[PDB]
DNA sequence: TTTGAAAAGCAAGCATAAAAGATCTAAACATAAAATCTGTA
DNA sequence: TACAGATTTTATGTTTAGATCTTTTATGCTTGCTTTTCAAA
């Protein structure tokens, strides 16, 4: 496949998209985050 | 007031000077005042009642037009309705009531795209993913797409040698009611629908009001289009086009 | 509210042939189905010959333009008339890769985006063909070291009278400095549309200096030499030989219409002979005719419509002078051997004398008229065999029910009518368009847009709105008027509206302006101000 | 009338633009070259109205003057005389 | 060339050699200045057409070799529509070149019924030499009017020229060949009244495009300086 | 045959539209590494 | 569970289409003055 231009110096961080409302069944799920 | 009215000499002789003496400095000032509600009112009154009878007699008269429009639609040529006053019932009647299921029975419905050149909204961009919604072609390869191409009209490009090679049967009904509106004038727009009017699988419904339209193409927009003119003029009021230009 | 959008797709419900009813509603099904059939047997006749014909430029073009390119510099080709169109294929040289490049001015913004669309084109191609590079000329340093073969480039410029010529010469110049390297052959192709001398004032000398050292003209349209056009309008005539006649009206108004076409003549001598075939078998009941199968239900309105025609009525005075179903039926086994002798003329032109810049079309009008001696006396080569290649027009009795004629106006209406001047017409004049039959007041009021356009046709350049809107409001009767808004009792507001003093002036007013934005709509009227709208000056003149 | 060859406009066209390439002559208004990278790019998409219109139109400006030309050209230059306006 | 001039028909080839480089840098040293490149491409040009005529008599003096070959030496020879669109570029550029006010005393030749005046024209010629300076802008029914002006000719014929859709079809032809220009490049609406309009052609074409279908429009200008 | 008189032409000056372009941005077009989703297994 | 592949997400670069503001130039209105043919005597 050849390619219309090359990014060859791309540093991508080791970040995850999954936000934190959607980790947890529900609001009375989310355990004591003190603890 | 002038010699010489119409042709080239009506034109040099109305362009005079005036002098400062006669320059008749009245203003909208001295106008009674109106606002949207009674102009509103009494301007339906007048597109309702007043001239109702002979319009509709000459809109009858006009139904009878629709087979000789069916029989140049068949044979590749696009329709372009001008005329004095509106003409957007006159399309919608004839294009979903009239040519849509005769189209269909003639070839055992047929969909009609609608677009309002009125509106300053229209964009070839949007109409045109309606249209690969409706016709669903073939997606433009990687060495199809060039480099940094339009890819709407590379791919109504490979459209037009896909659909060479097809049965001749008209499988969408395209309607542009004012083509010479204000953001459909555009020449990336108007060589859109040309491009599409190479398909003779697409039949091509237009209007225009602008006096200067025919300007709108060169020869190749125009042996693109490939029209027949059809003047239909029958004074209708224009209430769904003036939307978009505040008269107050 | 869908009218209130963009676009919107609707879907037709549903509970066939466009062809109507002749003879006021007498003619038979049968025969409006024969006449479907029989329309269609000869536009497909048509058609098809005009598709080989089509095919046949294409290739006979291609041919050429290879013919050009195969035979330190470049090549140049300039392809004069070309409206870049054609689709120019190239041979498979052994030992080298030959690769096509075609440029648009869309696509030649500037240099650089010229030159990285080449290269990505060139390394596409030899990729497809046989680690990326940089899209940059370097890569033809590096070809033969990348793909082992040597390369041949053939630019194809799209339009070059609408390209940024300084753009054009630098890219040329850019090329230029691929002559060092020892591999590469470059050829240009110019698809010019105007002439030669524009092109030469627009790029600098050395520029100039620099194509002359190996260029061809060709000069390839569709007027070149009248060929290609003879072979569409003789297509047309074989396929009515026999059965159709061509009127000299019908003749010059096509020499007249393909006159104002230069470039693209061809489609529309194909459309304008389309529609001719169209308003034939769409008009005339004797369509059925044309063919001795449909010979046999000649009814009473046949006989009635046959008889009322010029040539029938001079030959019968003639008789009367000297001295029917069948009599009409034995005019149809003749030939009527014009369209053979046009081609046998043009054959003898051709390949007798060798002349082939000749128009068969204005052949056939001096054929029709019976001009044939002084069209061909311009070549100083008939002058012994005029007296054979001429024969007199034959006249032959029901002629005209079987005729491409130009008489109502029909063909001027459909496919190049005075637009502008039939707007103009219908607003100046407005009974031709509305029936002449709100009972009292459609017999004195005008409609608004008509009423307009005459005290816009009878005033000067610039326009005062509010003396404008005086003129219109001193041509309606004020009384009727408020009589006709007082004949609906069921709006209250329109009755406690029209009983106040300045009613007249609120309902002049509007209609006015409505009419005054629908002019500025259609473009008749603009305003000489944008923050103000106090005077209005015109853009339309009638007549012109 | 008081000899010297009368050259054609077709022929003066080329001495023309080696004038422009000696920078003799400039463009009027131009800006030439810009200062950074982004102002170049964006000079680039642009059409200048001076590359549409055909050459004998183009407005054009001096970079030496008359006064300047009758300083350094030799009194002996047989166009000396026509350097004084 | 020259060793096939020679057979059929190495110091005096150098000499013809030499005396032809001499001979085109003093014949166009002053059309091509001190450019090595522009000399190389004359000489170029020129060298196969000196070539062929030098004969068994021009080898040996070189006067009558120049004076055989002379027209090589005078000439630098370093180069390569409808009627209603060729009426159109000409009523253009009388649309640029003309000042609107004067339309009135050359193109009108109607009967008056009402009484009035006509134009009296320019009542001095200025020395400006219009046709030096870059075109003026105008409108579209300015074009059409001395269109229908300067355009070619019982009750029923209706003499003068109609603006159908084949001139305007043509006219955008011309926008499309960039013979015409707008102020407008890209994104242009073509229907708009604060669009104009200008010729994009000199006056060395439309010469050639006038006496192609003889029109005089050398006269025009004949008016002013 | 004149004759005065209104239509038309020229010029200076000032307010103002409009062209040309400098500067910038949104969107289409394009690539790309990590995370995430299917999909069997 | 579990891993290989497909798709999405997030992130950045490339090119085109178009908007907005600024500056210099063309143009149109105003007033005064002078030329020049035109309906009437």
């Amino acid at each position: 496949v050849i390619r219309k231009f090359t990014k060859k110096n791309v540093a991508r961080a080791k970040k995850k998209y999954t936000p934190f409302s959607k980790r947890f069944k529900s609001i009375a799920a989310i355990p004591d985050l003190t603890s | 007031a002038s010699s010489f009215l119409d042709t080239f000499e009506g034109y040099f002789d109305q362009r005079k000077i005036v002098r400062t003496n006669a320059k008749s400095r009245h203003t909208m000032s001295m106008a009674p005042d109106v606002t949207r509600e009674e102009f509103s009112l009494v301007s339906n009154f007048f597109n309702e009642n007043f001239q109702k009878r002979p319009r509709q007699k000459l809109f009858e008269i006009q139904k009878k037009m629709f087979p000789q429009y069916w029989f140049e639609l068949t044979q590749g040529f696009s329709l372009l309705f001008y005329g004095v006053g509106s003409k957007r019932n006159f399309l919608e009647e004839f294009a979903i009531d009239y040519l849509s299921p005769k189209i269909a029975y003639s070839q055992l419905s047929i969909p009609c795209l609608i677009l309002n050149g009125y509106n300053p909204s229209c964009n070839y961009r949007d109409v045109f993913k309606e249209i690969t919604d409706l016709l669903v072609p073939a997606e433009l390869t990687r060495s199809e797409t060039k480099y940094w191409g339009n890819h709407v009209i590379l791919q109504i490009q490979k459209m037009i040698d896909f659909y060479k090679n097809q049965p001749l049967d008209i499988k969408l009904i395209l309607v542009v009611h004012n083509l010479d509106g204000p953001s459909i004038r555009k020449n990336t727009f108007q060589t859109m629908l040309s491009f599409l009017s190479v398909i003779r699988q697409i039949a091509i419904v237009a209007s225009t009001d602008h006096i200067y339209a025919p300007l709108l193409w060169d020869n190749m927009k125009a042996q693109n289009y490939n029209f027949v003119f059809h003047d239909i003029s029958n004074f209708e009021p224009s209430t769904v086009e003036s939307t978009f230009q505040d008269v107050m | 509210a869908d009218a209130q959008r963009s676009h919107y797709t609707v879907y037709p419900s549903l509970p066939h042939i466009p062809f109507v009813k002749l003879l006021s509603g007498k003619e038979s099904e049968v025969n409006v189905e024969k006449r479907w059939e029989l329309y269609h047997q000869l536009h497909s006749h048509f058609h098809d010959q005009v598709d080989h014909i089509i095919d046949n430029i294409e290739a006979d073009l291609k041919a050429e333009i290879s013919d050009l390119l195969y035979s330190r510099c470049f090549n140049t080709i300039f392809l004069l008339g070309s409206d870049s169109t054609t689709k120019i294929e190239l041979k498979d040289e052994s030992s080298r890769y030959n690769v096509l490049i075609e440029l648009t001015p869309k696509e030649s913004p500037n240099v650089r985006m010229m030159l990285r669309r080449s290269m990505y084109k060139l390394y596409s191609a030899a990729d497809a063909e046989e680690n990326d590079v940089s899209y940059d000329l370097s890569l033809v340093e590096n070809f033969k070291r990348l793909f082992g073969k040597d390369l041949a480039m053939v630019f194809n410029f799209k339009d070059v009278d609408s390209i940024n010529f300084n753009t054009l010469d630098n890219f040329i110049i850019l090329l230029k400095s691929a002559f060092k390297y020892d591999h590469v052959k470059i050829s240009l192709i110019f698809n010019i549309n105007t002439n030669l001398s524009n092109i030469e004032k627009n790029l600098r000398q050395s520029t100039i200096r620099l194509l002359k050292r190996n260029y061809h003209k060709l000069d390839v349209s569709s007027n070149k030499g009248f060929k290609y056009g003879n072979q569409i309008f003789q297509s047309f005539l074989d396929t009515v030989d026999g059965k159709l006649n061509l009127s000299d009206r019908f003749v010059e108004f096509i020499l007249s219409k393909m006159a104002n076409n230069t470039n693209h003549n061809l489609q529309l001598l194909t459309k304008m002979l389309d529609y001719s075939l169209m308003s034939y078998f769409f008009q005339n009941a004797f369509s059925v005719f044309i063919d001795p199968v449909n010979v046999d239900f000649l009814n009473d309105d046949y006989l009635k419509i046959l008889s009322r025609c010029p040539t029938f009525m001079f030959f019968v005075e003639g008789l009367i002078k000297q001295h029917l179903e069948e009599f009409f039926v034995e005019f149809l086994v003749r030939e009527n051997p014009i369209n053979g002798h046009a081609k046998f003329v043009a054959r003898f032109l051709e390949e007798e004398l060798n002349i082939t810049n000749f128009n068969l079309i204005e052949l056939y009008h001096n054929l029709l008229i019976g001009k044939l001696d002084s069209y061909l006396d311009r070549w100083s080569a008939c002058k012994e065999y005029k007296d054979r290649l001429h024969f007199e027009p034959i006249d032959t009795i029901f002629q005209e029910l079987f005729t491409l004629d130009n008489r109502s106006g029909l063909l001027t209406q459909s496919i190049f009518p005075s637009y502008k001047s039939n707007i103009e017409d219908n607003l100046l004049s407005w009974e031709q368009v509305l029936p002449s039959l709100s009972g009292d007041l459609d017999k004195i009021m005008a409609p608004v847009l008509g009423q307009l356009f005459k005290l816009y046709r009878e005033a000067n350049m610039t326009i005062n709105i509010y003396d404008f809107y005086i003129a219109f409001r001193e041509t309606l009767p004020k009384e009727e008027i408020l009589n006709f808004i007082r004949k609906d009792p069921s709006n209250t507001k329109l009755l406690e509206l029209a009983e106040t003093p300045d009613a007249f002036d609120k309902v002049a007013l509007i209609l006015f302006m409505q009419a005054i934005f629908a002019f500025e709509n259609m473009g008749l009227i603009k305003f000489q101000s944008t923050k103000s709208y106090d005077l209005v000056e015109k853009c339309v003149w009638r007549g012109i | 009338s008081r000899t010297i060859k009368l050259w054609l406009k077709k022929d003066v066209k080329n001495v023309w633009e080696n004038l422009v390439q000696l920078d003799f002559f400039t463009e009027k208004s131009a800006v030439g070259l810009r200062d950074n990278a982004t102002a170049a790019f964006y000079a680039s998409n642009y059409q200048f109205q001076g590359t549409m219109i055909p050459f004998d139109l183009r407005s054009y400006q001096m970079q030496i003057i008359l006064q300047e030309l009758r300083r350094i050209i030799p009194k002996s230059n047989m166009y000396y005389s026509w350097t004084q306006l | 060339c020259l060793r096939k001039r020679i057979i059929e028909e190495d110091d005096q080839f150098q000499n013809v050699a030499a005396n032809f480089i001499h001979l085109i840098v003093q014949a166009f040293h002053s059309y091509t200045g001190n450019d090595i490149f522009a000399l190389n491409d004359l000489i170029d040009f020129k060298w196969p057409k000196y070539v062929s005529r030098i004969t068994k008599e021009n080898i040996f003096e070189p006067l009558a070799l120049y004076k055989s070959a002379i027209k090589l030496f005078l000439s630098t020879d370093d180069n390569l529509l409808s009627i209603i669109s060729k009426y159109l570029l000409i009523a253009s550029y009388i649309c640029s070149y003309l000042e609107p006010r004067y339309d009135a005393s050359i193109f009108s030749r109607k009967t008056r019924i009402i009484q009035g005046r006509a134009a009296y024209g320019r009542r001095k010629k200025k020395e400006v030499n219009p046709r030096y300076l870059q075109p003026s802008l105008f409108a579209i029914e300015r074009l059409l009017a001395i269109f229908q002006a300067i355009f070619p000719i019982a009750l029923r014929e209706e003499s003068l020229m109609k603006a159908n859709i084949e001139v305007f079809q043509n006219l955008s032809e011309l926008h499309t060949l960039k013979l015409i220009a707008t102020t407008m490049n890209k994104n242009i609406d073509y229907l708009s009244p604060k669009v104009r309009w200008k010729v994009n052609v000199p006056w060395e074409i439309i010469k050639e495009i006038s006496e192609s279908v003889h029109f005089n429009i050398s006269d025009y200008f004949s008016d002013i300086h």
